[PDB]
RNA sequence: UUGGCGGAAAGGCCUUGGGUGCUUGCUGGCGAAUUGCAAUGUCAUUUUGCGUGGGGAUAAAUCAUUUGUAUACGACUUAGA
RNA sequence: CCUGAAAAUGGAUGGCGCUCAAGCGUGUUACCUAUACUCUACCGUCAGGGUUGAUAUGAUGCCCUGACGAGUAGGCAGGCGUGGAGGUCAGUGACGAAGCCUAGACCGUAAGGUCGGGUCGAACGGCCUCUAGUGCAGAUCUUGGUGGUAGUAGCAAAUAUU
RNA sequence: AUACUGCCAGCUGGGACUGAGGACUGCGACGUAAGUCAAGGAUGCUGGCAUAAUGGUUAUAUGCCGCCCGUCUUGAAACAC
RNA sequence: AAAUUGUUGAAAGGGAAGGGCAUUUGAUCAGACAUGGUGUUUUGUAUU
């Protein structure tokens, strides 16, 4: 429906957000993930370091060079996630993760650019009220990541260079609405709203 | 050789056809297509433009015409499922239509011969739209935005889901 | 207008298939504002075209469109089954289709 | 033919690490090099813009020899002999032009597109 | 462009290679059934190839004829022409193979005297 | 053309001013045909090659020799108008 | 649900992952798809039938109808190929037989047959029958030829050459 | 009244696959009736091309699937030969 | 002739290759059209 798709990744289940966004890869769509660094698991934190470690035990004993690569920052572990559930080995599998691309934060090319969000996948629509629940950038620091302050110090940043714009455009948009209110509720208004609109 | 002679022989006549039970009966147009009913073209050079249905012609087709004066596209015929019916209605009453039909509808098509490696319209066609257009013309014009909306092209927005919407 | 589409988006999923068996003879679209059967119902018998470009040109043209048609509803969630004179080349899984309006019955 | 041959600093020139001396075979070749330029002067060709256009070694019949082996056994001990031909040519320009003339062929509908837009564009 | 007949249907077009004709240069392509206990050809496991079976053969109305619909008879001369001479739409002319250049362009002025369609009228001629 | 802003992968976002085109904000005049009853009916690029006209600067690497802080061989510290 | 609950390469509700579940128990529908079922076409097999026209068709011909089709060991049937033999085509051929090569064409479900092109230089084929030293992927098969290994192991005892 | 269930030789639409057969014969319907028909199997109108466009072969790519044959064996892809 | 090999040309080449169904792309190729027939513009001046 998109040329891209850009997901706030804040406040999303791993798991289905992943489900989704594979969906969506295979089904053709060119999808960014934001905020990998806020998204989150159910279960308790202890809960998912368990598992988490429980991953890192793995590894081909003669050379752990060749066994499973456990990628530590979120954007990475989202996207394990999702090449689970992509058929990953094949060239239509390849596509769809050529599809994808995930991201801690916001990097500048989607700073400036609407995000979206996937309500079957948000935390606070789906996990009963009451539930524990991890954050995947306290995760990813627990178990070896190493950019969690470099990733806070630029979503500061960024959250204030983006609240100052919409400050402006508030402010663009009061001005309109005063300024119009004389053009508004005339004939054509009311046209227009006899009509539909 | 391969054989000496047959004695068995098999015949080469054309066999002829059973009397087939198809007798042909006059098509059922919807109802949204009654005449004077602006039609969306959906196919064709004149895709997406808003004509006037005139007449259920002989051969299953539908006389259109713009009107010509208004979007350019002149009397002729189209398909009824490559149209879209529009609630739109314009008034028939006072435009002649009896005078076309299939055999208006001629062509006289070029030989196999002539190849256009390299590579006009009659007059009597050309008043007689005059006449229906001018007609038409005086009919529309009691409708305000009528005349503006037939030179507008139809297009799908973003958005647009053609299964809601209405015509 | 700068928009001149007259046909509806539609993206070629798969094949008809189980869980290890494809029937490349069945296409199986999705038609972009599609989300139930109900509202797939009136895309039914409607013309679908492939429409792809090539690097050599055949009769005048660089672009070469496979035809097809929708023939009925797949599943719960306003995907259709669709059928073309050639079956889509597999290459074209999540490629744009194009779910023209007609034959129409409005 | 280099599996398990050493390898040397002047293979970088051809991208290669594995590169030897065939000290007999360039003697050989450079002989029939020789002889081919002989004709080729011969013939009255420009022996400048000449340049090595074909050439091709193959297998001969093999050249028999036994070897002696632990426990009294007999091995073969082959020559392998070559076919060398080779072919010198006068270097030329690009002579192949004249591509196809791709004839089109058109419908009433592409005749008449093509009619219109030369009418609207010039 | 000939006797009222159903399109000519090939149910399979393709060719019944014996197994493992690609696997070894020993065994050549024409068709062998596999006689193996474990054979997954001869057990018509799934993804292999196909064996030739009598529910492919071809509709009676139609087998044995050419793509023209005609049916093709090796001839070696003018008499061999003679006894299809009054079939023309039902027998097409192959001129053998070991006919000479005279004799062959002989069979083919004939036969195109008498209307007989000839499937190869383009051996041992300029080209 | 002017003043900025943007380093997370900024490569994009605002802004002063001078020209020119359109404007469907309202009302007009002319053209459309014949692609013949549909045929995506060709209008977006991703690169490359060959030329044209306007600028801009005129290197290194490898082999060979040497070295021995190096080395099975490659590779490697090094030197050499 | 938890304790009870300990085994050796890293690790498997199939995996990802899932927590008012994508878990457990139970109801309701919708949907997906087997070489199964229904209907249709076509192939073959079997069965039951029809059919004596002077005619131009050889009655194991021409037709109508229905039901069937898995298969090792095995049985039977109809066919395809090969060498030689009796008849026949008053068959093909130095104006090119046989043979061979050819991601060229046609035919047959297939065994296979036919043909286009190249090479070649002296014989060969269709049909009706007769005959058999008659069909190969294997047998650590036989004989001959050839590979990868592989420009590889190696060519280093007996003092030594310049 | 509505619900639920059953029935209708009730009505009205949207789709898809198929078109075997090849003079007639049959059973029926239609104001019974000259004749027509949806009644023992698709006809009618129209368009473009007429050529590698459809199709065949071939090579590749893609989706899904596909263990090495022969053999002995209850059982073989077998770390059985 | 084949195994096996050289050259050239064409293709593919992320821990084999090969295969089946299906399409796509490139390459390649066979199959009605003057022909028994519709009636006249008798071309290369019994015949079209």
């Amino acid at each position: 429906v998109e040329p891209v798709v850009v997901i706030d990744g804040k406040g999303h289940l791993v798991g289905r957000l992943a489900s989704v966004v594979a969906k969506q890869l295979l089904n053709g769509q060119k999808i960014v993930v934001v905020r990998a660094e806020e998204l989150n698991i159910s279960g308790e934190f202890f809960r998912n370091k368990l598992k988490y470690h429980d991953f890192l035990r793995k590894a081909t004993a003669f050379n752990k060079t060749r066994g499973p690569f456990h990628f530590r920052a979120p954007s990475r572990i989202f996207y394990k996630a999702l090449r689970g559930m992509v058929s990953h080995k094949t060239a239509r599998g390849k596509a769809a993760l050529e599809r994808l691309k995930v991201f801690e934060g916001i990097p500048p090319p989607y700073d400036k650019k609407k995000r979206v969000v996937v309500p079957q996948a948000l935390r606070v629509l789906r996990l009963k009220p009451g539930r524990k629940y991890t954050t995947l950038g306290k995760l990813s620091t627990s178990v070896g990541w190493k950019y969690e302050d470099v990733v806070a110090k630029l979503e500061a940043k960024r959250k204030v260079s983006s609240a100052e714009y919409y400050a402006k455009k508030r402010a663009f948009t009061k001005k309109v609405a005063s300024a119009n209110a004389t053009a508004a509720e005339s004939d054509v208004a009311k046209q227009l709203a006899a009509l539909g609109y | 050789t391969a054989q000496q002679a047959p004695k068995w022989y098999p015949s080469e006549d054309v066999a002829a056809p059973k009397k087939t039970r198809k007798a042909v009966r006059p098509q059922k147009l919807r109802a949204s297509l009654v005449p004077g009913t602006v039609l969306i073209l959906l196919a064709g050079r004149f895709r997406g433009k808003r004509v006037v249905y005139l007449k259920h012609l002989e051969d299953n087709t539908l006389l259109v015409t713009g009107p010509f004066k208004v979007n350019g596209v002149p009397l002729r015929r189209v398909n009824a499922r490559y149209v879209i019916a529009t609630s739109t209605k314009v008034s028939v009453e006072g435009v002649n239509v009896e005078k076309f039909n299939v055999e208006y509808f001629a062509k006289e098509k070029l030989t196999k011969k002539e190849k256009k490696e390299a590579n006009e319209i009659k007059t009597e066609r050309v008043e007689d739209q005059k006449v229906v257009d001018k007609a038409l013309l005086a009919e529309i014009k009691k409708t305000p935005l009528l005349k503006q909306y037939l030179s507008a092209s139809f297009s799908l927005k973003n958005g647009d889901k053609p299964h809601l919407l209405k015509f | 207008a700068e928009s001149h589409r007259l046909y509806v988006k539609g993206k070629h999923l798969s094949y008809q298939r189980s869980k290890r068996v494809n029937n490349p003879n069945v296409s199986l679209i999705k038609i972009e504002g599609v989300a139930t059967p109900q509202d797939a119902q009136f895309y039914l018998g409607k013309r679908i075209a492939y429409v792809y470009r090539a690097s050599k040109e055949v009769r005048g043209s660089k672009i070469r469109v496979m035809w097809g048609k929708v023939t009925r509803t797949h599943g719960n969630s306003g995907v259709v089954r669709a059928t073309f004179r050639n079956n889509l080349p597999a290459k074209t899984f999540g490629a744009s289709v194009r779910i023209f309006l007609y034959p129409s019955n409005i | 033919f280099n599996s398990s041959i050493g390898r040397t600093a002047q293979g970088k020139e051809f991208g290669v690490t594995k590169a030897r001396w065939p000290a007999k075979s360039v003697k050989f070749v450079q002989g029939l090099l020789q002889n081919a330029a002989a004709n080729a002067e011969a013939k009255g060709l420009d022996a400048t813009k000449l340049y090595v256009s074909h050439i091709q070694v193959n297998q001969a019949p093999k050249q028999r020899r036994r070897t002696y082996r632990a426990h009294g056994r007999i091995n073969k001990y082959e020559s392998s002999p070559s076919h060398i031909e080779l072919v010198v040519t006068e270097k030329e320009e690009a002579v192949a032009k004249a591509a196809e003339k791709k004839v089109v062929r058109l419908t009433s509908r592409q005749r008449g597109r093509i009619a219109a837009q030369k009418r609207i564009a010039a | 462009a000939s006797l009222p007949h159903p399109k000519i249907v090939k149910k399979h077009t393709k060719k019944f290679k014996r197994h493992h004709s690609d696997r070894y240069h020993r065994v050549a392509e024409n068709w062998r059934k596999q006689k193996g206990i474990d054979s997954v050809v001869r057990r018509r496991f799934r993804g292999n190839i196909s064996q030739p079976k009598i529910g492919y053969g071809s509709n009676k109305k139609t087998k044995f004829l050419s793509p023209s619909g005609h049916k093709t008879f090796l001839v070696a001369n003018v008499k061999d022409l003679e006894t299809l001479t009054m079939h023309t739409k039902t027998y097409a002319a192959e001129i053998a193979h070991n006919i000479s250049a005279k004799n062959r362009v002989v069979i083919l002025a004939r036969a195109k005297a008498l209307g007989i369609k000839v499937t190869n009228p383009k051996g041992r001629l300029a080209l």
